[PDB]
């Protein structure tokens, strides 16, 4: 910009592809991108995240898949300071993160001051009504947020 | 934080004739109800057996075993979350 005497010093240093792999929300999506998503099928489970992110990511020059575990089901990325497994069971309940909104009006309305204060906002308490049941978790939808606005 | 911990104390334990679950102590419920202001009723009624609303209709159902814990598992989370965000805005109140 200044235009000073220089010429290019590449250092090597750039983690962007990892960085694409996690965070990218279209085009070819990344790890949360298809996380928020799965989340909203009735017939996904923790287990289809990882056969779909296979789908997505596979070859990607930052991925690389388990040592044959798909029955806990997990995957590996190569980040800048190393190769993480990561096990991703009870990941769509996690970025759901649902809770019974039948008990949480209770809590709204309770005797306590201070539990009626730290639970004054139930607008945004999401049901979802999903049934655990290990290889066929099944989701329903039971939403109750003003305006339907709610995010993952 | 005492009714945090003492959510884990809740007990639901299998029923074999309706597949459900059911409450098979009183104390559990009463010292976490007692803690949170709330009635040891209706918090039993809405733990094992929600009456919650699916848009149009009215679905009162009963939960089993697993969804009963889960349940009050991500109650005492929850409740834990909302204490420690409560705790820093308290905090930046009179820093600023």
């Amino acid at each position: 910009r200044e235009g000073i005497e220089w010429n290019f010093i590449d250092f090597g240093l750039d983690l962007q592809p990892c960085i694409e792999l996690i965070e990218r929300p279209t085009n070819p999506p990344g790890v949360l991108a298809l996380l928020d998503e799965e989340c909203w099928f009735p017939k996904a489970t923790d287990t289809s995240f990882v056969e779909k992110l296979i789908q997505e990511q596979g070859n990607h020059a930052k991925f690389q898949k388990s040592k044959q575990l798909k029955d806990k089901t997990e995957f590996c990325i190569l980040h800048y300071a190393g190769k993480v497994t990561y096990n991703a069971s009870a990941w769509l309940t996690k970025n759901m993160d649902p809770l019974n909104d039948n008990v949480t009006s209770l809590l709204n309305q309770s005797s306590d001051k201070f539990v009626a204060d730290l639970w004054k906002d139930v607008d945004r308490i999401v049901g979802l009504d999903q049934m655990a049941k290990m290889t066929e978790s099944s989701l329903p939808s039971a939403s109750k947020t003003k305006k339907g606005m709610f995010r993952t | 934080v005492s009714s945090v911990l003492q959510l884990g104390n809740i007990v639901f334990k299998k029923e074999r004739n309706t597949d459900q679950a059911s409450m098979p102590d009183n104390t559990a419920a009463q010292k976490v109800c007692h803690l949170m202001g709330i009635n040891v009723t209706d918090f039993t009624r809405s733990i094992l057996t929600p009456r919650i609303k699916v848009g149009r209709d009215v679905v009162q159902k009963a939960q089993t075993k697993e969804q009963a814990d889960f349940a009050i598992e991500a109650l005492a989370k929850a409740k834990f979350e909302r204490l420690f965000r409560w705790i820093l805005t308290r905090v930046n109140k009179a820093l600023d």
